[PDB]
Parts: structure tokens; C-alpha cells; sequence
């Protein structure tokens, strides 16, 4: 800590960013691409991969 | 812990220790005392005070 210089903590902390990434992964695994364009539509992963 | 010949101390700008009196010495750290800005939260002047 020097004189006249301070660092502002990020608004969105590490835990929230991890939660956001986990939510994106869960959506893209259990719903494919339909969750990014409306309600999340479930679909089995082999069928999504096909 | 400073080698018993120096008198001042600094790493970037200033963190001097040691009392500069020939009678006696005493290691005293140097650092500010929590300066900072101040911010105010307000929902709006035309909805509350
Ligand atoms: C605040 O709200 C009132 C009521 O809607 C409006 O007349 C006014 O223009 C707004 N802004 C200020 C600065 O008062």
C-alpha cells in the first residue's frame, strides 16, 4: 500500500463468476442450445451430440 | 531485523526505522493510517433523502 494509490475490489467476486460458469455449463449440458434462446428445454446428451 | 550499522530503511519510497538519537535506538515502522475516499449511496433525490 503506497501513498495516493488504492485498488477497488471487483464488483463481481470470484464465487459469483464460478457460479455463472457452472450455470452456463449445466445449461449447455442438460439443455443444449435452447436455454440461450428462451426456456431451457431438456434433452438427453447423446441426442444433443447427434 | 536490520544489520546493526544502518539508520534508514526503504523498499520503494520510505519505511524507515531505528531511533536516530545517539543515546538510544528503537525500531519504529513507518506506514500511513488508512487514508481513503468516501462514497455516498442514494436511491434518488426525488424519491427520498
Ligand atoms: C422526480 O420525480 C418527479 C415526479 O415524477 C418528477 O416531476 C421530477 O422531474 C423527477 N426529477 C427530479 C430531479 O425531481
Amino acid at each position: 500500500k503506497f501513498n495516493g494509490l488504492t485498488v477497488l475490489p471487483p464488483l463481481l467476486t470470484d464465487e459469483m463468476i464460478a457460479q455463472y460458469t457452472s450455470a452456463l455449463l449445466a445449461g449447455t449440458i442438460t439443455s443444449g442450445w435452447t436455454f440461450g434462446a428462451g426456456p431451457a428445454l431438456q434433452i438427453p446428451f447423446p441426442m444433443q451430440m447427434a | 531485523k536490520f544489520l546493526p550499522f544502518q539508520q534508514f530503511g526503504r523498499d520503494i519510497a520510505d519505511t524507515t526505522d531505528a531511533v536516530r538519537d545517539p543515546q538510544t535506538l528503537e525500531i519504529l515502522d513507518i506506514t500511513p493510517c488508512s487514508f481513503g475516499g468516501v462514497s455516498v449511496i442514494t436511491p434518488g433525490t426525488n424519491t427520498s433523502n
